[PDB]
RNA sequence: ACCUCUGCUUCUGCU
RNA sequence: AGUAGUAACAAGAGG
């Protein structure tokens, strides 16, 4: 799940730059990246990047860690991928992220999507690539017998004595007691 | 090249396999340990070690870069640096001549930010430069240990609020997830952020100083006078074992400190006045002579909006309009109708804790206003009958609700305290019951809210309801808690009689002096009563020591007067302050006991005892009243704890030390005056000497009445002693 | 705080610092590229 | 304050002989188990570790 | 006058005077009596209802929040990996490093309690490997050796 | 001989 | 010898 989510995110912004002018470009090989990839940064590092962006733009900081930020739209991106449906899932995500400016963009393995207000900030070409890859994954998930498995998916502190320490404990008691557990009960 | 030099350095390090291993295998978390990895030990005798090293040529460790920044040898041929690396680093060993060289001839930076970064320090000098000195006076005063504030100019933030703020100010991009709720936080941030832009002093020092400045710090110190932080800061200068150096620091007071001192002054004046023959005249005198830091108390009382019972008695006397209210939890409380009366009683909290606590019993009605919220409250004995509440936000209506639930004194809030809440500090000092509860339920009301309950509301819609959630709710609410939306602030003309009872124009009783809190607080700012009715040295301990010191030093005159003209002695005005230390209910009997005993000493010649006289004399100073009670001690209230002064011999409070030949009162010498028969211990009896089983079993004191003229006994007189007493054949009238 | 390596944190920080410096004008576009370049070379060198 | 006027009062200025040598890890174990009564067993057992180790200590 | 036993793990001779015979003179005694201690502690519980519970609660929170680096705050510390004293932080690092080389690394969480777990778990090891400097030699402690070092307090005189 | 290094570092604890 | 005082120093280590 996480592996795929990550790949999607990397795809969304790879070979997507901005000129010294300041216009969307796409290139294989002066430029500067178009998005900031936030997903897959360790939590603490990620918040630093968010903060640096928000302090630059004087925009409000989101309650949750987004997956991308776009230096052209000046928008934080959230991304999801679902072996389920594109709309029962979206509506859960928009709810969780209620009341903060975050462009959502679902994709399913079928190879169909659903942006917010069906306004796409990425070109069809680059969006096709992702829809392609999502299906091909469903295809190799099903051949191996995994795709059925995949699509379906506080504890109290523990502290106890391993054998040696247990034996030490048993020998650390007033003389009438045979073992640590008997002494603790008394 | 912002970022240029550091990434290039990083490149070079990663080219080394070792360094790369470290940087790839050490978590940020684990860096906290390896950061301290060292063979170097914390010097254990730094004084010796420095005396040793300062004999050496190159005792100082400096950055490698010193080698580029200063000459290797100075004009006199002193070597300033060497290429020897200090153990465990890339620092190099250098001479102290390098420091001097740098200070005479090195690079000159500009220091514009220094005052602002080190403001906490510079302010100290500012206060001193603009300080005023008065005279030094010499006297003994008890310096009682208490916790006091030590850093003027803090912003009253917790360490986590300070951290949050300092993170925003100094290292904004490293803040992490959450950001600042408080507006105090936000305006400090902007101010500081604006003061410290382009600042090139190390961020370590800036954070350090901000933390020192912004967080309230305290310490336990022996302190006789003003407890304000600006006075604490110069305690070494203003207070000695036998002296006070009168002093006023430069700068403004805190409004908080002034308000606090105004209350203490007003209470002191009221308590002193109540024991005068003409309270109102005495109160006015003191009001008109008193100052707080050289400001006349009269002017403060005219300009100061504090509503408090003693303050208001003073305002009334002076013809100043009052808002017949008090403060509690930041909200102002006007009593509309009804009344109640102060009674202390034991109280088990849900914390599981016994506690004496003054509890108001009776029917009362309160209009309540704060800056964001307001309410109407009806109250019984620990009864929240009803609270109608309004304000700007839900938040602000909530915060007042909490306050009112706590103010009720209800069992349900009493027995909703959870976790760590105690009524005595670490030093065993009693704390304010009600302020403790308030602070607790403002930290966390969840138990309180759940423990309270609910109520089904009617369709007279407009009388809305609030749920144990904190939620807005139409049909249900809490119990007694409702929501709704001219002259609450409006100050009225009152009148005041000779005994300080305050009434409106219609002539209803608004305030009586018996409603004034008995708490003896310590003033944040200096009070000078400048009054013949007050000891020059302030405070309860000082009433005790001053009075006894005064008796002793004037003993020759006072003795003759004890012999020739007692009643004039007893009525002297110098004994009135001391009267305020005696429980009201005991003054007359204590006086009657004392006068009787003193007459016995006169009648029974040869039994004069100057110490016994000095000791009991101040207790003579109230219209007497005879009784059957024998006293083994008199109670004195010092700082809300009773001390007992033993009638017979020495006590912790009052003792004559043979060895020094001094009288010691609360641990302080107050100087010295310089047969077996004791005439002035028991009413009606004489002590002859040591016990004698001849005259039968040892009786308590409270079993002596059942004797008769001339008849004797053995008595457990106190402090373990047994003595032979005789009932007197004639008794003394007084 | 973090489970990230010292190196990874420094790389992530250099990159995003260089980007803000660029927008805000504290740094040239040339400098900026060299920073992201140095970063990439560090990324690589970290694989032996 | 809590005393009656008829009571004598004495103070011992007090010190103990070889305090540390006569303290006992087994007793500390008892104290820790009793103080932590009713608490989660992981925490009781965690806190009991120090006394147990002291019962089994050696001195270089 | 107490009871001697041989420790199963270290072979140490261990004297136990608890619930031993009552003192018979005024000489210093270690014959503390469990039931008497318990009576006293119960007395303290009864005098201060809720005190034990609160102090426990705070201690639990502390156990959850404390970072491993808290142990850097000590002074000279016996360092079993060297059989010599070292600054506390250096001693901590050495333990962590040798632990991880021998397969104990719950402490990577950064939580003190996880380091405590590693400690107890380290006693199950057949032979803890450390390195001495002759250049560099790997030395294997016996299970017994290791446990003895773990249970060691180094000693010196008070100046 | 003479050379080199070292001057708290095999030894300074605990709330 | 001297310092010291329940055990040390009166140089140590290495070449
Ligand atoms: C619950 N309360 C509290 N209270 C008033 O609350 C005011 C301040 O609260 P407090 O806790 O008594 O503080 P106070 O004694 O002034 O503080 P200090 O320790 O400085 O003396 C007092 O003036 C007191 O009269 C009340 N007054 C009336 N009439 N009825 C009540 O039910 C209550
Ligand atoms: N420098 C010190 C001094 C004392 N203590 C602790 O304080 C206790 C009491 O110290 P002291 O009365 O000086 O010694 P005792 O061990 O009681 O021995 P004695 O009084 O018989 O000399 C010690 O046992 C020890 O736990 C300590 O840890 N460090
Ligand atoms: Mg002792």
């Amino acid at each position: 799940a996480i592996s795929t989510h990550m790949e999607v995110c990397f795809m969304y912004s790879d070979f997507h730059f901005i000129d010294l002018e300041g216009n969307t470009i796409v290139k294989e090989n002066m430029l500067k990246h178009r998005f900031e990839i936030i997903e897959g940064q360790e939590r603490n590092i990620a918040w630093t990047i968010v903060n640096s962006i928000c302090n630059m733009t004087e925009n409000s900081k989101p309650r949750f860690l987004p997956d991308l930020y776009d230096y052209k739209t000046n928008k934080f991106i959230e991304i999801g991928v679902t072996r389920r449906k594109v709309e029962d899932y979206y509506y859960e995500k928009a709810s969780k992220l209620k009341g903060e400016n975050v462009y959502i963009h679902i994709f399913s393995f079928d190879g169909e999507e659903m942006a917010t207000d069906d306004e796409y900030i990425l070109d069809e070409e680059s969006r096709a690539r992702i829809k392609t890859r999502l299906f091909v994954l469903r295809q190799e998930l099903a051949t191996a017998g995994l795709w059925d498995s995949f699509r379906q998916s506080t504890l109290e502190e523990e502290f106890s004595y391993p054998p040696t320490f247990q034996r030490l404990a048993n020998q650390s008691l007033p003389p009438s007691f045979k073992d640590y557990h008997q002494f603790k009960a008394y | 090249g912002s970022g240029m030099e550091r990434i290039k350095e990083l490149m070079e390090m990663v080219k080394n396999s070792r360094m790369r291993e470290i940087l790839t295998t050490t978590s940020v978390d684990h860096m906290a340990v390896i950061k301290k990895y060292t063979s170097g030990r914390q010097e254990k005798n730094p004084a010796l070690r420095m005396k040793w090293m300062m004999a050496m040529k190159y005792p100082i460790s400096a950055s490698s870069r010193i080698r580029e920044m200063i000459p290797e040898k100075d004009e006199d041929g002193n070597t300033l640096w060497t290429n020897t690396k200090d153990a465990g680093s890339n620092r190099v060993l250098v001479s102290p001549n390098a420091v001097t060289w740098w200070n005479r001839a090195g690079p000159v930076s500009d220091v514009v930010h220094y005052p602002r970064v080190y403001k906490m320090y510079f302010d100290r000098l500012e206060r001193l430069t603009h300080g005023t000195f008065g005279p030094v006076k010499f006297y003994n005063q008890v310096k009682v240990r208490k916790r006091v504030d030590i850093n003027p100019g803090h912003k009253d933030l917790t360490s986590r609020e300070a951290q949050e703020v300092i993170m925003e100010v100094v290292f904004p991009n490293e803040v992490g997830a959450r950001t600042l709720s408080s507006d105090a936080q936000l305006t400090i941030t902007k101010e500081k952020k604006e003061e410290l832009k382009n600042c090139k002093i190390s961020p370590i020092m800036v954070a350090y100083m901000l933390e020192r400045e912004l967080v309230r710090r305290t310490r336990f110190l022996p302190i006789a006078g003003a407890t304000s932080s600006t006075y604490v800061e110069v305690l070494h200068l203003t207070q000695g074992t036998c002296w006070e150096q009168q002093y006023t620091p430069g700068g403004e007071a805190e409004n908080d400190d002034l308000d606090q001192t105004l209350i203490i002054a007003s209470r002191n004046i009221v308590r002193r006045s109540i024991v005068a023959i003409d309270p109102l005249a005495s109160l006015l005198s003191m009001c008109h002579t008193t100052s707080i830091s050289s400001e006349p108390l009269v002017e403060i009382l005219r300009s100061n909006p504090t509503d408090e019972q003693a303050v208001n008695i003073c305002k009334a006397a002076l013809g100043i309009r009052i808002n017949n209210s008090f403060s509690f939890g930041g909200y102002n409380f006007k009593r509309v109708k009804g009344s109640s009366q102060r009674t202390e009683k034991a109280v088990l909290t849900g914390n599981l804790q016994t506690l004496t606590m003054t509890i108001f019993e009776g029917y009362e009605e309160f209009n309540v206003s704060g800056k964001r919220a307001s309410a109407v409250l009806k109250k019984g004995a620990q009864r929240l009958i009803q609270a109608i509440i309004g304000g700007r936000t839900l938040e602000d209506i909530l915060n007042l609700m909490i306050t009112l639930m706590v103010f009720s004194q209800e069992e349900k809030m009493l027995k909703a305290v959870r976790g760590d809440l105690n009524f005595v500090n670490r030093a065993n000092q009693r704390l304010n019951p009600m302020y403790q509860l308030l602070r607790h339920f403002q930290k966390d009301s969840s138990t309180l809210l759940k423990n309270w309950g609910t109520e089904e509301i009617d369709p007279i819609m407009g009388i809305a309801g609030i749920m144990p959630d904190g939620t807005i709710n139409k049909t249900q609410t809490l119990m007694g808690v409702r929501l709704s939306q001219y002259s609450f602030n409006e100050r009225i003309r009152v009148n005041i009689d000779k005994y300080l009872r305050v009434r409106n124009e219609k002539g209803e009783l608004l305030i009586s002096p018996e409603e004034v809190s008995e708490a003896q607080g310590q003033e944040k700012l200096p009070i000078n009563y400048n009054s013949s009715l007050m000891w020059e040295v302030n405070g309860p301990e000082s009433i005790l020591t001053n009075t006894y010191h005064w008796i002793i030093k004037n003993w020759e005159l006072l003795k003759t007067q004890w012999m020739t003209d007692p009643t004039v002695l007893y009525n002297r005005i110098e004994f009135e302050p001391f009267q305020t230390l005696i429980p009201k209910g005991n003054r007359a009997i204590y006086s009657g006991f004392t006068r009787t005993l003193f007459q016995q000493m006169r009648d029974v010649e040869g039994t004069f005892d100057s110490i016994q006289i000095i000791k009991l004399l101040p207790f003579s100073a109230h219209p007497p009243s005879l009784g059957r009670t024998q006293f083994s001690s008199f109670t004195l209230n010092i700082r809300g704890a009773p001390l007992r002064l033993l009638i017979r011999g020495n006590s912790q409070v009052f003792n004559y030390n043979q060895m020094e030949n001094v009288i010691i009162v609360l641990g302080k010498s107050v100087g010295s005056p310089e047969s077996s028969i004791e005439s002035a211990v028991l009413r009606g009896f004489l002590i002859l000497g040591k016990a004698n089983s001849k005259y039968g079993p040892v009786l308590t004191i409270g079993e002596l009445d059942k004797l008769g003229r001339g008849e004797k006994a053995n008595v457990l007189i106190g402090q373990g002693d047994t003595v032979l007493v005789m009932k007197r054949k004639r008794d003394s009238s007084i | 705080i973090g489970m990230a390596s010292m190196l990874d944190a420094m790389l992530s920080r250099a990159r995003i610092d260089a980007r803000i410096d660029l927008e805000s004008g504290r740094i040239s576009s040339q400098d900026f590229s060299e920073i992201t370049n140095t970063c990439k070379a560090i990324e690589a060198l970290k694989r032996q | 304050a809590k005393s009656t006027d008829e009571e004598l009062s004495y103070t011992i200025t007090g010190d103990n002989t070889k305090w540390n040598e006569n303290q006992n890890p087994r007793i500390f174990l008892a104290m820790v188990l009793r103080i932590t009564a009713g608490q989660p067993e992981w925490f009781r057992d965690l806190l009991a570790v120090a006394p147990i180790m002291f019962s089994n200590k050696v001195a270089r | 006058r107490g009871i001697w036993k041989t420790n199963s793990e270290t072979g140490a001779q261990q004297l136990n005077p608890i619930d031993g015979p009552l003192p018979e003179d005024n000489e210093p005694s270690g014959y503390a009596q469990t039931d008497c201690v318990l009576e006293l502690i119960e007395g303290l519980d009864r005098s201060h209802p809720g005190l034990f519970e609160t102090a426990c609660q705070e201690t639990i929170d502390a156990i959850q929040q404390t970072r491993v680096d808290k142990l850097t705050q000590g002074r000279q510390t016996y360092d079993w990996t060297l059989n010599r004293n070292q600054p506390a932080a250096t001693a901590l690092a050495n333990t962590i490093e040798v632990f991880r080389k021998n397969g104990y690394k719950l402490n990577e969480s950064g939580r003190l309690i996880d380091f405590l777990k590693d400690v107890l778990l380290s006693f199950e090891n057949d032979s803890m490997e450390v390195t001495t400097h002759f250049g560099k030699k790997r030395v294997k402690l016996t299970k017994k050796n290791y446990l003895i070092r773990a249970l060691t307090l180094n000693t010196m005189t008070k100046d």
